């Protein structure tokens, strides 16, 4: 059970979240989208944390949390990361890690405080040097997701400042498990005129349904491991753009649409195994109102290292999200010609994603699926 | 023994529009 | 063993007339 | 005992619209 005060930020969370999502749904060079709503909200902890007067401020703001006390976000956003932590081996990987020049050292109840809140580790690099700073950045993720996610960027946009990476592996385990031996390749349809072989998995089973005949979308709800989570897929009628859909994606609109479900026989075709999505969260946060702990010339993040010598350059958010049929064993399903002719649930198009605490209704996971790999 | 085959599939995309006039 | 796939969907409606 | 088959393929994409 959530504190009512981790409760608060982890509503706060999953809005800002919906904001991320649909900033970066506009960038046309975003294809994939890959957000955990607590670990967004805790990178701008780690920035109030670490910093004073407008650049801790506007942190809070972009939070939603003005009417929370400092220490309440750092205690409330601490124990929604533990929470998610024991819960556990579906399989949740998670690091957090901040990288700084050569030439600032961090100050000790910075890292203290950090590492209580956040398990935020602290790293010093040469951004010069720039193959033995990727090495180090991509070779402490890959190790955090033990190889699942082998490389989180490819270039240092800015070599002096700060970045905040975040390396992420989530794996969904399902309530009912799909069969090892059902699967096969299909094409994946990114556009009308684009087709990529993938693997697809497929399941026929009594699920959460709704279809929206008015708006032409399909809703269907997958329920994870004891039911302590679920996954809903949004998926429009036709093969197009999503753009479509995330003008209806809110909050009120979805718990419309959770309403008008029914469980029915559906038969449920998703592609089947690793997505790696890698984001630079900064430009978007400043967007969002984060805009003095970006500037090199007027950030405040002196709590960092005691005489402000830093300023936030990147906010790395790599996942790794592994689709798989491993699941929980269910006893029959024998008293269910149910699944005859069951309604088609078959993703072989983008879609909408987004992971749903059962308890608290918290989000932890929003995305898409634009572009898989094969 | 194998089972059964599967359902049908889903019906394939509209056509393309016609060429202009 | 699973069964094998079952047969393809319908193919798709004809599309819209062009421009004039 | 074997499970029932996936669901087929897609079918082919419809015809394209008459000339406008």
């Amino acid at each position: 059970m959530l504190s009512p005060k981790a409760a608060t930020l982890a509503e706060r969370s999953a809005g800002l979240a919906f904001s991320l999502y649909q900033a970066m749904a506009k960038d046309q060079a975003v294809e994939n989208i890959l957000l955990s709503p607590v670990v967004v909200a805790s990178s701008l902890g780690l920035v109030s944390l670490g910093g004073k007067a407008t650049t801790a401020s506007q942190a809070k703001a972009v939070l939603s949390a003005e009417q929370l006390r400092d220490e309440e976000v750092h205690a409330g956003l601490g124990e929604l990361l533990r929470s998610l932590s024991n819960s556990t081996a579906v399989t949740w990987k998670l690091g957090s890690r901040l990288y700084g020049p050569s030439s600032v050292s961090f100050a000790e109840d910075f890292v203290r405080s950090s590492k209580q809140h956040y398990n935020c580790e602290h790293s010093k690099i040469n951004f010069r040097d720039k193959r033995s700073a990727l090495q180090s950045i991509n070779e402490w993720a890959a190790q955090t997701t033990d190889g699942k996610l082998p490389e989180v960027t490819k270039d240092v946009e800015r070599t002096d400042g700060a970045l905040l990476v975040n390396a992420m592996f989530f794996k969904p385990h399902w309530d009912e498990k799909f069969h090892h031996k059902m699967v096969d390749n299909r094409g994946f349809m990114v556009t009308r005129s684009y087709t990529v072989g993938v693997t697809m998995m497929h399941r026929t089973g009594l699920y959460n349904y709704y279809d929206d005949e008015k708006e032409k979308l399909q809703i269907v709800e997958m329920p994870l491991a004891h039911k302590l989570s679920s996954l809903i897929i949004l998926m429009p009628h036709h093969v197009e753009p999503l753009e479509r859909l995330e003008k209806l994606l809110t909050k009120e609109q979805l718990k419309i649409w959770m309403g008008k479900m029914q469980k029915k026989a559906v038969a449920i075709s998703l592609p089947k195994g690793v997505v790696e999505v890698t984001h630079d969260l900064q430009k978007h946060l400043a967007g969002l109102g984060l805009t003095e702990a970006i500037d090199k010339n007027k950030a405040d993040l002196s709590r960092m290292s005691g005489k402000k010598d830093l300023y936030l350059a990147s906010v790395f958010h790599a996942t790794a999200f592994e689709w798989d049929t491993e699941g929980n064993p269910f006893d029959q399903d024998i008293y269910g010609e149910e699944l005859r002719s069951p309604k088609l649930f078959y993703a072989d198009h983008p879609f909408i994603f987004l992971v749903r605490d059962t308890q608290s209704g918290s989000l932890l996971f929003i995305g898409r699926l634009v572009r898989p790999k094969g | 023994p194998p089972g059964p085959p599967g359902p049908p599939g889903p019906r394939g995309l509209p056509g393309p529009p016609g060429p202009p006039g």
